[PDB]
Parts: structure tokens; C-alpha cells; sequence
């Protein structure tokens, strides 16, 4: 029933039907200044970085919006966040566009990009490096299968190894109230 | 740390993680120093076997029975006191670099009821424990503090040091806890003279 919902249509057909893309610049300029902040407050790393991201990252307004700003490039993407699980991308990246649930496509530029510089970064600092290697061994084995904890035991599941927190509503009202100049000064 | 593990509760949400491996560490340093002090046994009767002199063999035999006992269990006597104090010492700096090189403590103090013993019991001579303080200081003046960073350098220019030798002052009690090792650490400065221990005198008003 598309009656004056022309715009919305035309962005939407576009878009339905298709594969997502893996974007890497956002896990790109994060990583890029999180290695030269090393020691510093974490928090403090993580507003450099942030501050780099919005510095260098392709800036975007889909065809025909009304609202201003992506993440990632056009088409149906998702981005990076190697600080969780950057230990999996030399194990999954080259399944996942023939992954069963949920596949992605990654075009071989951002994937060279992906393999050769963020990667390696992140090898021994990865959040999920950190817990399979400290975990006690009273709690391993209904934890993960295997010695790289690649794979759960689904019986007594972590699950902080593939998202950053829980979900999360800021405060979206003091925003449009104040600004950030005001948020700032404060 | 056995002890104070087996007391853990380990089915609750937090002491396998904030007080385990804390018991597990100490468990294992103290396998560390014991593994050591071992292999130093072991060594001594290797150069006992080697060793025709049948003096020094007797020594290096002796030696071999106190690196078995010491630091794993009590020392027994005099000899095995300052041998375990010296692996303590010496695993200290494989521990880490404390400032001005570990310092050794109130030596008179806690040595003198085995010293007392052998001598009472004449399995010991002053001259003997003499000497065995003295070998002591002749192998921490091998040990050279060695500073990589210029500070340190020059803030201890010409490899300075203060192994620090406590004897004299007060008990626990608070009286004077003067005795015949305190007289015997002195006698060994004047007539052994040279730049180790670090001899430090505790003074009171008695
Ligand atoms: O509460 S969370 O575990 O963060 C996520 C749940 O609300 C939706 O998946």
C-alpha cells in the first residue's frame, strides 16, 4: 500500500533482497588510534579513537533520505568490532559469505585491509583472548569445547565474547535539549 | 596456602576467582625455591664425586644434606639457618630488584638461638660461625647492582649498595637485645674489613 510513501519505497526496495556487506572503517580508525594510546585510560583511548573515526571515516547520506548519517557504505552492511573477537576473523572471515545463519559478503580490498592490518593488531588483546585464557578450569569445560574457546559448550554459555555490553538507551532527550556544546562546557 | 585453599568456599560466585589464584601462586613459589634449593643438593654431590681432595669432599657432602633439608623444612642448626637464609636472599633477586640490593635483617637476632645451641652443644665454634658469616659477604660482593637506566646510574654511581646487616637494639619486649652474636658481628668487621655487610647498629636510650 505505497500511496505517499514513495520515498520510503524507493529506499527500501533497493536494499531488500540483498546480501549485507562487512564495512571495515569504523574497526579500521578505531584500531589505528587505540595503538597509539596504549596505557592511557580506557575511556580517554576510547574518545581519541572515537574522535578519529569521525575524522576520517567516509561520511554518508543515503539517496533520497531525509536523515543525515551512516555507518557504512550503502546497501545493507554491518561493521567491525575486533576489541570482542578479533582472535575469530582468521577462522570465519572466509566462511562467512557461505555461512548457513546469516551470511555477509566482504569485498577483497576491505578484507586485505581486515586480514593484513587490523588483525594483527588485535592478536593477545582481544576481550575474548583474555577470558578463555583465564578462565579457571573448574568452569572450562561447560564453558567451551576447545583450548582456543573458538567453540561453546552450550551448557553454561558465555556471552560477552560477541557483543560489547547489554542492550542500552542513552539519553537521547538530553541531547536534543543541551547539545553537545552545553554537554561540553559542562 | 593448602590450608587457606581447602578453605575456599569454591561453590560460591567468588573465591575461585579473587582468592584462589592468589593461594595458587604461593603454592607454586614456594614449589619454586624448594626446586631450586634441590638441584643444589644434587650439584654438591656431583662435585663431591668429582672432587679428590677428601676435605673439600667432605664438605661438599655436608653440604648436599643441608640443601636436602633447607628451606623445605626447619633448619636444624646453625649451618642450615644461614643456608636457608641465603636461598631466601639469593630467590630474592631472581624475584625482583629491591632497592639497594635485599637486605639480610636482624641476623643476630633471629641466628642466635641455633648459634647458641651448637656452641652448648660443641658442634659449633664462634670461629666456625665467623667464618660461615664471612663466606657469606664474600659471595654478595659478586653480586654487583646493575642499573640500565642512566638514573639509576648516577643515582648510585660506582655500583652503590646497602645490603643492610641489623644487630643490637630491643626486643619485642623493649629491652636490650644485645648478645654474643651481636659481639661477634663487630669483631668480624675490624678484623675481616671490607666493604660488605652493610653493618647497621640499632641505638637506644639503654
Ligand atoms: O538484555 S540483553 O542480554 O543485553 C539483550 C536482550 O534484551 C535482547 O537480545
Amino acid at each position: 500500500n505505497r500511496q505517499g510513501r514513495e520515498r520510503v519505497y524507493k529506499i527500501l526496495d533497493r536494499i531488500q533482497f540483498t546480501v549485507p556487506h562487512v564495512d571495515i572503517e569504523r574497526a579500521r580508525y578505531f584500531t589505528e588510534s587505540m595503538r597509539q594510546t596504549e596505557g592511557e585510560l580506557l575511556t580517554l583511548r576510547w574518545a581519541k579513537a572515537l574522535k578519529n573515526v569521525a575524522e576520517k571515516m567516509t561520511v554518508y547520506i543515503t539517496p533520497d533520505q531525509l536523515l543525515a548519517g551512516r555507518v557504512g557504505q550503502l546497501g545493507r552492511y554491518g561493521i567491525l568490532y575486533p576489541e570482542i573477537d578479533g582472535d575469530f576473523y582468521i577462522e570465519v572471515m572466509k566462511d562467512l559469505p557461505n555461512r548457513e545463519k546469516s551470511p555477509f559478503q566482504i569485498d577483497p580490498a576491505a578484507a586485505a585491509i581486515l586480514m593484513e592490518e587490523i588483525a594483527p593488531y588485535w592478536e593477545g588483546k582481544t576481550y575474548h583472548e583474555h577470558l578463555n585464557k583465564v578462565l579457571p578450569a573448574e568452569i572450562r569445560g561447560v564453558t567451551y569445547h576447545d583450548e582456543r574457546g573458538l567453540k561453546s559448550k552450550f551448557v553454561v554459555s558465555e556471552t560477552s565474547s560477541y557483543r560489547s555490553a547489554l542492550q542500552w538507551v542513552p539519553d537521547y532527550e538530553k541531547a536534543m535539549k543541551r547539545g553537545f556544546i552545553d554537554i561540553q562546557n559542562e | 596456602a593448602k590450608a587457606k585453599l581447602a578453605g575456599l568456599d569454591l561453590t560460591n560466585s567468588v573465591d575461585i576467582w579473587e582468592k584462589k589464584p592468589f593461594l595458587e601462586a604461593m603454592i607454586i613459589v614456594c614449589d619454586a625455591i624448594m626446586i631450586w634449593a634441590k638441584r643444589h643438593a644434587q650439584l654438591a654431590r656431583d662435585t663431591a664425586a668429582a672432587t679428590s681432595d677428601p676435605v673439600r669432599k667432605q664438605e661438599l657432602l655436608r653440604m648436599a644434606d643441608i640443601c636436602e633439608h633447607v628451606p623445605a623444612y626447619p633448619a636444624r642448626n646453625f649451618r642450615e639457618a644461614v643456608q636457608c637464609q641465603w636461598f631466601v636472599q639469593m630467590f630474592s633477586r631472581i624475584e625482583q630488584k629491591a632497592s639497594a640490593i635485599i637486605s639480610n635483617g636482624r641476623m643476630d637476632q633471629y641466628l642466635y638461638p641455633y648459634y647458641k645451641k651448637d656452641i652448648e652443644e660443641g658442634t659449633l665454634t664462634s670461629e666456625e660461625a665467623k667464618e660461615l658469616l664471612e663466606c657469606m659477604w664474600v659471595d654478595m660482593a659478586q653480586f654487583i647492582d646493575l642499573y640500565i637506566n642512566p638514573t639509576g646510574n648516577e643515582f648510585q654511581e660506582g655500583y652503590a649498595h646497602w645490603e643492610a646487616v641489623t644487630v643490637g637494639g630491643q626486643t619485642p619486649e623493649g629491652e636490650d637485645a644485645t648478645n654474643e652474636l651481636s659481639y661477634l658481628f663487630l669483631e668480624s668487621k675490624r678484623e675481616f674489613p671490607m666493604t660488605y655487610p652493610d653493618l647497621a647498629v640499632r641505638i637506644h636510650s639503654r
